[PDB]
């Protein structure tokens, strides 16, 4: 589905937001109807190296290595580099119909039985757009029907791409979606710091159970990212990690610094994009072109998440959980200082240990032990005072009776 | 704590002297039947013993 | 091995090294951790997360002669082989590795010592105290005249 969706988006972006601005998506019960009001593929003749004369939309939809995206890399803003995409969509579909009106004619291509049947026809009409309605091949994929988790994926992707491009209005099954970076940042975390430019929009949030990201190069969901997030995160961290080192004198490592963020980065209007696969999941463009194109102030993001203790102080308290927790002193602010085993206050008789009829007086204060020293028998009667006020006895653990001084 | 009304401490020599300032969300009733009944239901002037 | 200062790894798919990773290594940490993490939790009563114990180790694995290996990279740095073929061919019994790294104390002991500060820690109680460091307290326990601020005597 994403091939036809990005074909409609590329038709939108090749005319600078003036056609294909209304893309309607309808995927219910194994049938997909996706339309836009673009120019579409025109009626102009595109030649084949074999010599046969095949018209425009049918060569775009059935034969691979065909497209208008094979131009110069210094001018192209679209993400397409293959020519094989709508053929890849059409090959794995058991039913397909596709209409492209160019303002003078409709070109309708019907395909079936896995490129055993394909037929293009030209109808007179006044339409100007593209609509693809296909029922996919379930004998090739490991499925039989369509489930709602894919529709949740499609709805969230349309939400995301509407946040990327607000000029193009997308409707999923007749339901409109608006796109704002603030609501998309605040669906993520309530304290996600936003930073927007004329070509960039980056929000920084939190990732408590690992690391999270969702970055976009132009109109492709780069789930593996690319060189752009590497350069931007190096530019943020090269101001952030010395700032937290000046802040709380903890040299947090770069993985440990960047491991507690979720990043919402949407980049628009870039040139000379390079991805290393037909999967297109990660950018292998050189960093000089990306650094020349990006004019995002990453130091603004560094100062805007440095003062934000909703993100940074979890990293610093995890550092406290591994370094200040290692800074062990083990007190409770009761009296502090040295943890003495036995204090010097002690009265010991000579029968300290043997079996006799001796006694110990647990009397109160130095007065009563002064009178007791002036009174007692040295062999028979002992004594010990108490240092002061003792609290409730059974509110405290047996190791905390061991922590108490006079009880020890 | 409902926001209905506020008070200030100006207790005098004989009895009490607390000064009560009305805010805007309340009944603010009239006719001197239901406003007085709302006072003795709210300020607790009427007290019963045994 | 051991890794006290970040994440390190070593993977070879047949003759080809992936310095970035793959999907057989996710199966290797999955089959190791599913036998390891409940055993450590029953051993020392600690709950350390999978990333926090994953960043503390290095794993060096050598894999030889497996079928239909798949690479999305021109440097072949990510094994994009399916989990069915990986779990079918890799017959590495990870419970013996789990009980072998359970018997090695060279990794878990300083982390458990750090955990011992909180987990299975001796109680202290006594006078905890509190630094509330005063308050404003303007309207509490004071007399306010009606000329509080005006020019008067
Ligand atoms: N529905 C369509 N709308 C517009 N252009 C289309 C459509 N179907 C096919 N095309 C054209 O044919 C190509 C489709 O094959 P595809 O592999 O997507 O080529 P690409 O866009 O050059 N590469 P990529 O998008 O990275 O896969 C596009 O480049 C378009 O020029």
């Amino acid at each position: 589905i994403d091939e036809i969706i990005d074909n409609s988006v590329d038709e939108g972006i090749r005319t600078k937001f003036k056609f294909a601005n209304k893309i309607n998506v309808t995927i219910k019960n194994n049938q997909v109807t996706v339309e836009d009001n673009g120019r579409g593929i025109p009626q102009a003749m595109v030649k084949t190296p074999t010599g046969e004369e095949i018209p425009g939309p049918v060569a775009a939809w059935t034969i691979p290595k065909a497209g208008g995206n094979f131009g110069d890399d210094k001018e192209r803003v679209t993400g397409g580099m293959n020519g094989v995409g709508s053929s890849l969509t059409n090959i794995f579909s058991v039913m397909f119909v596709g209409e492209t009106g160019d303002g003078q004619n409709n070109i309708v291509v019907r395909c079936s039985n896995g490129m055993e049947n394909k037929s293009w026809e030209t109808i007179p009409g006044k339409w100007k757009g593209t609509r693809v309605t296909f029922i996919p091949d379930f004998m090739s994929f490991e499925t039989n029907e369509l489930s709602q988790v894919y529709l949740d994926i499609t709805l969230d992707r349309l939400q995301t791409l509407a946040v990327v491009y607000p000029d193009i209005q997308f409707t999923f099954n007749g339901k409109k979606v608006q796109g704002n970076f603030k609501k998309y940042a605040r669906q993520y975390d309530e304290h996600a710091i936003v930073q927007e430019q004329e070509n960039c929009s980056i929000a920084v949030g939190r990732s408590p159970d690992g690391f999270r990201q969702l970055t976009y190069v132009n109109n492709i969901h780069t789930k593996n990212g690319g060189h752009h997030i590497d350069c931007v995160m190096d530019d943020i961290c090269e101001d952030l990690i010395p700032q937290i080192k000046r802040k709380f004198k903890i040299d947090v490592t770069k993985a440990r610094v960047k491991e507690c963020l979720t990043i919402v980065m949407f980049v628009r209007d870039m040139k000379n994009m390079r991805f290393d696969s037909q999967t297109k999941e990660r950018l292998t463009s050189p960093f000089g072109e990306i650094r020349s194109h990006i004019q995002l102030d990453a130091k603004k993001i560094s100062r805007a998440i440095l003062n934000n203790e909703a993100i940074l102080m979890p990293i610093i308290e995890a550092a406290l959980a591994r370094k200040l927790a290692a800074e062990k002193a083990a007190e409770t602010k009761a009296a502090k200082k040295a943890s003495k085993a036995k204090v010097h206050k002690h009265i010991k008789a000579n029968l300290c240990g043997k079996d006799a009829d001796t006694t110990l007086f647990l009397t109160e204060g130095d007065s009563a032990i002064g009178y007791l020293i002036d009174v007692r028998d040295k062999e028979l009667h002992g004594g010990y005072p108490l240092r002061g006020k003792v609290l409730n006895s059974w509110g405290m653990s047996y190791a905390d009776m061991l922590k108490n001084k006079e009880l020890f | 704590n409902k926001g209905f009304i506020t008070w200030d401490d100006a207790c005098g020599e004989h009895g009490f002297g607390f000064k009560v300032k009305f805010r805007k969300e309340y009944s603010l009733s009239d006719n001197e039947e239901e406003r007085h009944a709302k006072i003795m239901k709210d300020f607790g002037l009427i007290e019963r013993r045994s």
